[PDB]
């Protein structure tokens, strides 16, 4: 996938993330829906104020899809297909909605775990995010 | 400079505890190492091979200093941040040729830098305050190309 | 991100051989394809599930034919963009939701289309022109942000 | 990225190409150039003016490249192997401009390919570029 650093540090940046780990996917969404709303328009069925529990499955599913992604990471494109297949094409949604997301995601594992938010765990992170943003982009038309 | 006074009164607030001295090398030192490319403009200060050393540099700090000044004045003047950054955006652009895209970018880390210093206090509402912010600053910081 | 003489009359002359029936729909057409999320304003319009399904819509060729008359006329006023694109600012932004990134890559397709029309006429110069227009005109339109 | 259709594609419009990849490449640096003069700097040691020499070379230098990398489109982050360091680490290339020279590659082909430079091959060539760009960038250190 990328540099064995960058996924020794992915590994053990979702190493101290376990079971909050769908807490800090939906505080990413969260924080996506305050600081950039025009994403709100992607939900307008869901109850995108705080707290919502849509939010929060929703974070989970992020997440897992994430720690999913995670485990897969050398053929992304082809365990992340059916989501390839959903914001792609059933959803179309602009990449800049991608990196804003990832992001979000940055700030969330910067604002709990500081000690883990090492520069290179921040490039090795964002790489990452890069990529799986590419894959649920490397298949629209 | 669209915020409401509560975004306003946020910002000033949690911007008063920062540590003017770190933070900004913290950001621009975060720029190279995340965005290697950006090194490519600082060639003039040295070792920057690996992450420990890009950021234990005094330059990188020293400057990411001034960067951060740059800043504060950009908050205590959100009516203002065309004019407020004008020979910069000259700087950047005009002479040094930097992609105004890079002011998004460095935008974004200076947030990830205040979120890692602040954890839980750099709740999500007063990071809308910032990047509302940060935008309003690259914005104006490539008014020169406009 | 200023025009010349030289320029002026480069880029006017170009376009008085530019059939405004055929122009738009290309450049909207080739939009939608080369970037499918493009597609997301446009769902009222019915089928755009293949290249030649977006191709082949009198939507599609439809629109891009006010979005060059948008271009033509803004072309006119090479001064104040600013004012020109001021409605339709409002509108991609407050109403539309584009994001402006999506503005400079609907003028890059533009001048694909304008080399692809104009072959070997299409020149350097005359493409390093064209380039200014759809770099003030994307900038002009995403001007009610910033 | 590049679903196979892409990669059939994308071989479609290299087809035409064939020797021509020459003066091609060198018209997409040419344009580059001139549209956007930034990007002069990474030569400051290279005449451009129309005609040039060393422009010429290098548009050979680019073409053969992308040869390479579409015979070997499976294989693209190793078989641009050489590329990526050089273009990351040594040259620091600002990742837009792989966005500015990709376009004017563009330009070149549409005005001299108006039969082959069809929308479908289109958004096939430029996720191209915009896959080799991205193996070309992603390596810095
Ligand atoms: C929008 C956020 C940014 C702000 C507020 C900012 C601000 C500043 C300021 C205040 C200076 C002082 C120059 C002087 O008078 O000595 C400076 C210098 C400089 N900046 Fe930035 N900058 C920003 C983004 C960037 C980016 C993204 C780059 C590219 C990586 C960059 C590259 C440089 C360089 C190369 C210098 C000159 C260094 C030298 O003296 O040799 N800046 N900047
Ligand atoms: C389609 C994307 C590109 C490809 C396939 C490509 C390919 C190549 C190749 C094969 C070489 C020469 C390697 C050698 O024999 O030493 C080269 C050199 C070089 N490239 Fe690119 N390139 C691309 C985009 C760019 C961009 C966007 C820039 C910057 C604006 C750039 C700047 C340079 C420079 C400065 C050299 C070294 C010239 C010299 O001093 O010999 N390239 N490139
Ligand atoms: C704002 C746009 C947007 C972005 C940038 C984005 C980015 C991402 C990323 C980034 C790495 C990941 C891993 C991801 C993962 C997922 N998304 Ni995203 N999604 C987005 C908008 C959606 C929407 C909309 C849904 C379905 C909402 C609904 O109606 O239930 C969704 C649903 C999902 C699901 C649930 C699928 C299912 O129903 O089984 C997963 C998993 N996603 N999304
Ligand atoms: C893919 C996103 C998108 C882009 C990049 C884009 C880029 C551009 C550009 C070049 C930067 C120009 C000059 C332009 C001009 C126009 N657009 Ni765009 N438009 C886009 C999505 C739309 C949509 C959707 C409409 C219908 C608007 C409405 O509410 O009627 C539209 C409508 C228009 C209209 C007609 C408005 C009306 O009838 O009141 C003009 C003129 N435009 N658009």
């Amino acid at each position: 996938v990328l540099s064995p650093a960058d996924k020794t540090n992915v590994k053990a940046a979702w190493g101290k993330v376990g079971a909050h780990a769908g807490e800090y996917g939906a505080e990413a969404l969260e924080r996506m829906f305050l600081s950039f709303p025009t994403t709100k328009t992607y939900f307008p069925h869901f109850d995108l104020s705080h707290g919502s529990a849509q939010v929060k499955g929703h974070g989970k599913k992020v997440a897992d899809a994430l720690t999913n992604a995670v485990a897969h990471v050398d053929d992304m494109p082809n365990a992340l297909s059916a989501l390839s297949d959903l914001h792609a094409h059933k959803l179309r949604v602009d990449p800049v909605n991608f990196k804003l997301l990832s992001h979000c995601l940055l700030v969330t594992l910067a604002a709990h775990l500081p000690a883990e938010f090492t520069p290179a765990v921040h490039a090795s992170l964002d790489k990452f995010l890069a990529s799986v943003s590419t894959v649920l982009t490397s298949k629209y038309r | 400079v669209h915020l409401t006074p509560e975004e306003k009164s946020a910002v000033t607030a949690l911007w008063g505890k920062v540590n003017v001295d770190e933070v900004g090398g913290e950001a621009l030192g975060r720029l190279l190492v995340v965005y290697p490319w950006t090194q490519r403009f600082f060639e003039s200060f040295g070792d920057l091979s690996t992450p420990d050393a890009v950021m234990g540099n005094p330059k990188v700090k020293a400057h990411g200093k001034k960067v951060l000044g740059a800043f504060s004045d950009g908050l205590a003047h959100l009516d203002n941040l065309k004019g407020t950054f004008a020979t910069l955006s000259e700087l950047h652009c005009d002479k040094l040729h930097v992609d105004p895209e890079n002011f998004r970018l460095l935008g974004n880390v200076l947030v990830c830098v205040l979120a890692h210093h602040f954890g839980k206090e750099f709740t999500p509402p007063v990071q809308a305050a910032y990047q509302k912010v940060v935008a309003g600053v690259a914005n104006a910081l490539a008014h020169k190309y406009h």
